């Protein structure tokens, strides 16, 4: 109890289609729309790095 | 012809014992600390302690 103090409770939304869409171009940038719907149709492969 | 005097020893002294006391100073209060708990809870805590 000596060391404990009230901490600032914060919340942040992360948009994963933005975190992948904004990926630095030293990795291949991609929006999830065009790889989800082909790595299902092929059942195979990869995107990003 | 002379009969000597029959000198006779006195009672033993009462032995006596000495009983002395010891004294030690008054205590000292810690520095008070202010904490995140409303009084009824910190009181149930301290009372338990």
């Amino acid at each position: 109890l000596k060391r404990d103090k009230r901490a600032l409770e914060v919340e942040r939304t992360v948009s994963l289609a933005e975190v992948y869409a904004g990926l630095p171009k030293d990795n291949g940038p991609f929006s999830l729309a065009q790889e989800i719907d082909k790595l299902v149709s092929q059942g195979s492969g990869s995107a990003g790095s | 012809l002379y009969l000597p005097i029959y000198a006779t020893p006195a009672d033993p002294k009462a032995l006596l014992s000495a009983a002395v006391a010891t004294s030690q100073g008054g205590g000292w209060l810690p520095e008070s600390f202010m904490s995140l708990w409303r009084f009824p809870h910190m009181l149930e805590n301290a009372r338990g302690m």
